């Protein structure tokens, strides 16, 4: 129940955080942490918004040593990617990764895929699969004035 | 291999805008041969009294 | 290994001409020493390996999207590398069926455009038997590109639309019983198709621009 | 002097365009054929699979019995 | 629309009227399993209909995976023949249907997130623990499960014409959405 508690008011708050990042800090598993967290809305007869692509950005690139600039390449990569439709259904989180991946793949500072899939808590293979469906619109999505040394033109 | 590629889809955005002016302009042309038709049947519609 | 390198040299260095002519492309190749690019101690195995090379990468630079320029460039690569060769069984361009048609349609064209030089250096290579006409461009186990916008829209395509649209103007000027107004029945012509087409090829070019100029 | 002239340079006109169009089309189906490539050179995937039992099943990964040869 | 959802599982249970003793079905039926350090019930299986029965020593039997009302009832029956040949007094008393499951395509993309946004004293949407919007119908006690891809499964209902009113219901607020 504390656990339920406290991911209801992270992301109440704005600052939502991911169930796994509230696992690896509580004592028990996801899946209670998750269905206590729905029991409480459901007696508290409260709603919390729904969590969009961008609020795991400055947490997820801040734990990651990448610059300002690469986390607003990568927040407006997101933004329009979800915009765009190119990640039907898919979760947010996996989403923000493939995002900070080609950011970072395409900027000075590069991160492979383990890394961010161990500070946003998603599957390698799970990166993967939200970044083929952006791959092909790589460039549209990056900010039209941006830096960088590795060409976005080319990428892994 | 992604330099072909983003070539390719830029040009194929392109394409889509001047397909989509094109068609634009055809829709137009249709609408306006309606009028045609419509005009020059009621101006022919005057001799035939 | 720097083959490619020199390969691009090369074209770069014929096209900055701006000329088909093979008197630029014989002063080039006398200037760079083109034809020294097989000299060097080098066993027959890897010395045929290498102009295998060669030929397919000067074959590969002579086919499309590349420019008319760089085609006719890569044609007179080819022709100086098959004749400069240091093997006895001299290497052949491996050319492929799909790519018959591309090669025959760009010779027709060159001998139209009065190219008489690219046209007589492609029937010297073919009469020489310079080419094995195999299946597919390489064995398998296991730049300057042409866009699509020029095919679309161009200096004549333009100038036939406009003319077009003017006459168009001219005999709805002159259709209307009365002189003076023409029929309110047709007035939805749009004069911005030009300036719309304008747009989207500015807006197209200016993205190529700033995307070959570096960050 | 009478709208069949302008019937005519209409049809004409919609005739060339329509000509562009078709071209442009071409173009396009010629550009999605390439990424369709493009996918399947995503999509696509050796010679270990083969070498002593060429035929072999996909669920128990085992060849067909041996000949009596 | 013209639409409907297709069955896919039924649910239901009856009273056999007789304590049963699992370790003998389990050893002379033809199809069953019994695990006691597992579960407490014996699970059989049968062709013809294509369900699975659970039989528990206080004789209530539940019979899922059939897909009609009276295929259920009928692989209901076959069990309490089955268990009555083996020698116990098996009766059919209190036959219900506890849940109806069934499944249909909008077919069209569907925007969860305007559907919860929208309608956030009903729908659940949480792409971290499933990737499918829960709505939970109020006028028949059904909940759906939603779906990008335009699929929706309605579960919880007791009768079919209830599952076709929440699809009615349902469908107009799928279509207001569009993706």
């Amino acid at each position: 129940i504390a656990s339920a508690c406290l991911y209801i008011a992270c992301r109440q708050e704005g600052v939502p955080r991911t169930f796994k990042e509230i696992c690896a800090v509580s004592r028990i598993s996801k899946k209670e942490i998750g269905r206590c967290f729905k029991l409480i809305l459901k007696a508290l007869e409260t709603s919390v918004d729904l969590i969009t692509t961008g609020d795991f950005m400055s947490r997820f690139c801040s734990n990651l040593c990448l610059p300002k600039q690469v986390q607003m390449a990568a927040t407006h990569i997101a933004r329009k990617a979800v915009e765009l439709d190119l990640v039907p259904g898919r979760s947010p989180i996996s989403v923000a990764a493939a995002a900070i991946y080609m950011a970072s793949q395409a900027s000075a500072e590069k991160r492979t895929q383990k890394e961010i899939g161990d500070i946003a808590g998603v599957a390698d293979v799970t990166i993967r699969q939200s970044y083929r469906l952006i791959y092909p619109r790589a460039p549209d999505l990056f900010p039209t004035d941006f830096k960088f040394d590795t060409p976005v033109d080319k990428l892994p | 291999m992604l330099s072909r590629l983003q070539e390719l889809r830029k040009e194929e955005e392109t394409l889509l805008r001047l397909k989509a002016a094109l068609h634009d302009q055809l829709n137009r042309l249709k609408v306006e041969e309606l009028a045609l038709q419509s005009m020059i049947s009621s101006r022919r519609g005057d001799e035939m009294l | 290994p720097g083959l490619q390198t020199d390969c691009e040299a090369l074209l770069s260095r014929f096209q900055e001409t701006d000329s088909v002519r093979f008197e630029d492309f014989t002063e080039l190749w006398r200037n760079m020493k083109f034809g020294t690019i097989f000299c060097g101690r080098m066993r027959n195995l890897e010395k045929n390996m290498f102009t295998k090379e060669a030929l397919a990468l000067a074959w590969r630079y002579f086919l499309p999207p590349y420019t008319f320029q760089i085609r006719v460039g890569a044609l007179y690569l080819l022709y100086g590398l098959y004749n400069t060769q240091l093997c006895q069984p001299k290497q052949k361009i491996r050319v492929a069926l799909k790519d018959w048609d591309e090669v025959l349609k760009f010779q027709q064209d060159l001998v139209n455009a009065q190219h008489f030089d690219a046209a007589y250096i492609f029937r010297k290579l073919r009469l020489d038997r310079a080419f094995h006409f195999t299946a597919m461009p390489k064995l398998l186990s296991y730049k300057d590109p042409s866009d699509r916008v020029m095919k679309l829209i161009t200096s004549d395509v333009l100038e036939e639309m406009l003319n077009v649209h003017d006459h168009y103007q001219n005999m709805k000027h002159v259709i209307s019983v009365d002189k003076s107004k023409p029929d309110k029945a047709l007035s939805l012509i749009k004069d911005d198709f030009f300036d719309n087409i304008k747009n989207i090829v500015l807006e197209h070019q200016q993205w190529h621009k700033d995307r070959k100029n570096p960050s | 002097e009478d709208p069949e002239t302008c019937l005519q340079l209409n049809m004409v006109y919609q005739e060339v365009i329509q000509e562009k169009l078709a071209e442009a089309n071409l173009l396009l189906a010629q550009n999605r054929e390439q990424q369709e490539e493009l996918m399947r050179d995503l999509a696509g995937s050796y010679m270990g699979h083969f070498m002593k039992p060429y035929f072999k099943d996909k669920v128990t990964g085992v060849g067909p019995p041996a000949n009596e040869d | 629309s013209g639409i409907v959802p297709q069955l896919q599982n039924i649910v239901s249970t009856v009273n056999l009227g007789c304590k049963l003793d699992l370790k003998t079905i389990a050893l002379r039926a033809r199809n069953a399993e019994y695990n006691p350090k597992r579960f407490a019930a014996v699970i059989m299986r049968i062709r013809e209909p294509r369900t699975t029965a659970l039989i528990f020593s206080s004789g209530k039997m539940v019979c899922t995976g059939a897909k009609s009302e009276e295929q259920s009832r009928l692989a209901a029956r076959k069990y309490a023949r089955v268990v009555q040949k083996l020698g116990f007094p098996a009766k059919f008393l209190d036959f219900k249907i506890q849940n109806m499951v069934g499944s249909c395509d909008v077919k069209f993309p569907i925007r969860l997130e305007g559907l919860v946004l929208t309608h956030q004293q009903f729908s659940s949407y949480e792409p971290e623990l499933f990737p499918g919007l829960i709505y939970r119908m109020i006028k028949p006690r059904i909940v759906l499960l939603i779906f990008v891809s335009g699929k929706v499964v309605l579960t919880g209902a007791k009768v079919r014409a209830e599952i076709y009113e929440a699809f009615e219901n349902i469908y107009p607020i799928l279509k207001g959405f569009r993706k």
